[PDB]
């Protein structure tokens, strides 16, 4: 009868439902918003409703890169997560959190004690993003490259748990692409500067974007043509047009060096982490390459990364870069799947122990 | 306090086979073994008798081309946190529908059977 809630907290977007569901019905952005300096202020606001009013808001990114920098924010989110998207009571509810890797001990305990302490949970649990994503694609081993909004990671997992020590981090992610497509539209004159216009460019990336198999060669065909070129319609009615920007801005995750940065692509990033693995599972790894996040929506990216990795990999090796349709929600997903397993019923971490072991308890029942 | 279906797992040399239904763990009879539907997610557990009386564990969970999402993911995880019970000790095998690893394959001497149909998805 009664459900579990699950949220997969987001740099950019909020993930939240029902265990059991098979999708979240609730997707808002991780924004929090107060005036900058008369009646119902109100005093915050959090997500659209704190979009819709810049003009008299400092608005802020509770997460940054994956990890919570703003707790006092992230209480409002949860607040706003549980009462006015879910309308569900924290207390009569387990809840399924998700948690970047490579998360600090000491974020695992605030997301702990706030759970318990502010929202008064009755149960909780905290599982790694990317193992989410493997369990939903029905794999217990394999390499996730998970790209969102804020961060980009590759982790890979051998029998259900995730290897630290190959986990690589990137802090190139959607965001610095939208940020990278404005930047490129200034080559035919759009000047997209406000953070208004900056949401409709987003979508502009979402819409038109692809991954060219061959940077360079089809450069030189576009040129040619004019297929290239799409149109799409501002809001307010006018009918700008868009070429080579479609994979033009995308191209920076391969290379990085588009943004002014030294880092490396995800292609040579998942090479690099699967190599620091063990001998013996690497095949696992490379035939078993799944992707989750909405940066990793891109039409054509499974062939790009399978066939790039190929060069770099050995000649005998064979490579199965997976793209499911739903891994926007993958993560989520996975969560909905796991708390509603027969067997999860006892792994939660129950109120009687936290109040007798505190906030430190997560470290020895999750993972 | 615990599944009843661990508390049999991995005690007796032989083959253990289970079949998600509804995010559980259901134990598939005897009598119908070798014969899976393709709608659904399996789990099977092979047990061999060692020199040193210790016990070997192989876990396989294999994959319907038509089971739904919500089956193939349990059944993932239902492999993790059984390999756990186990001290960890079992290796894990992913069966695909059409791909079954030759060890998988030869656990049944009648041979493998599909069957169309399954279970009801938990979504
Ligand atoms: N169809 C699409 N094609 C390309 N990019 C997309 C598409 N849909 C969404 N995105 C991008 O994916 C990002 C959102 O992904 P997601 O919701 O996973 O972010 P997040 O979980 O907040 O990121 P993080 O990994 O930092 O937590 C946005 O930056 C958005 O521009
Ligand atoms: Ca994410
Ligand atoms: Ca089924
Ligand atoms: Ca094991």
């Amino acid at each position: 009868e009664v459900q579990a809630l699950v949220i997969d907290n987001g740099s950019g977007n909020v993930k939240a439902g029902v265990a059991g569901d098979d999708a979240p019905r609730s997707v808002f952005p991780s924004i929090v918003g107060r005036p900058r300096h008369g009646m119902g202020q109100k005093d915050s606001y959090v997500g659209d409703e704190a979009q819709s009013k810049r003009g008299i808001l400092t608005l802020k990114y509770p997460i940054e890169h994956g990890i919570v920098t703003n707790w006092d924010d992230m209480e409002k989110i949860w607040h706003h997560t549980f009462y006015n998207e879910l309308r569900a009571a924290p207390e009569e509810h387990p809840v399924l959190l998700t948690e970047a890797p490579l998360n600090p001990k000491g974020n695992r305990e605030r997301m702990t004690q706030i759970m318990f302490e502010s929202f008064n949970v009755p149960a909780m649990y905290v599982a790694i993003q990317a193992v989410l994503s493997l369990y939903s694609s029905g794999r217990t081993t394999g390499i996730v490259l998970d790209s969102g909004d804020g961060v980009s990671h590759t982790v890979p997992i051998y029998e259900g748990y995730a290897l630290p020590h190959a986990i690589m981090r990137l802090d190139l992610a959607g965001r610095d692409l939208t940020e990278y497509l404005m930047k490129i539209l200034h080559e035919r004159g759009y000047g997209f500067s406000t953070s208004a216009e900056k949401e409709i460019v987003r979508d502009i990336k979402e819409k038109l974007c692809y991954i060219a198999l061959n940077f360079d060669e089809e450069m030189k065909t576009s040129e040619q043509s004019s297929d290239i070129e799409k149109s799409y319609e501002l809001p307010d009615g006018n009918i700008i047009t868009v070429g080579n920007e479609r994979f033009r801005c995308p191209e920076a995750l391969f290379q990085p060096s588009f943004l002014g940065k030294e880092a490396a692509g995800i292609h040579t990033t998942t090479f690099n982490s699967i190599k620091k693995c063990d001998v013996d599972i690497r095949k696992d790894l490379y035939g078993n390459i799944v992707l989750s996040g909405g940066t990793t929506m891109y039409e054509g990216i499974g062939e790009r990364l399978t066939r790039d990795i190929t060069t770099l990999a050995p000649s005998t090796m064979k490579i199965k870069v997976v793209a499911p349709p739903e891994r926007k929600y993958s993560v989520w997903i996975g969560g909905s799947i796991l708390s509603s397993l027969s067997t999860f019923q006892q792994m939660w971490i129950t109120k009687e122990e936290y109040d007798e072991s505190g906030p430190s308890i997560v470290h020895r029942k999750c993972f | 306090v615990e599944h009843p279906e661990f508390l049999k797992a991995g005690k007796e040399p032989g083959l253990q086979i289970w079949r998600v239904e509804k995010f559980d763990l259901v134990p598939v009879p005897p009598n119908l073994y070798g014969d899976f539907f393709t709608g659904d997610a399996y789990v099977i557990l092979k047990t061999v008798q060692l020199r040193n009386g210790n016990l070997q564990y192989d876990l396989h969970y294999w994959l319907g081309n038509e089971c739904s999402q919500d089956e193939s993911g349990a059944a993932a995880i239902f492999t993790v946190q059984l390999d756990d019970y186990l001290n960890g000790r079992a290796v894990q095998h992913r069966e695909v529908q059409g791909f079954e690893s030759s060890t998988f394959s030869g656990y049944f001497k009648s041979g493998l059977k599909y069957k169309k149909g399954g279970v009801a998805s938990g979504f």
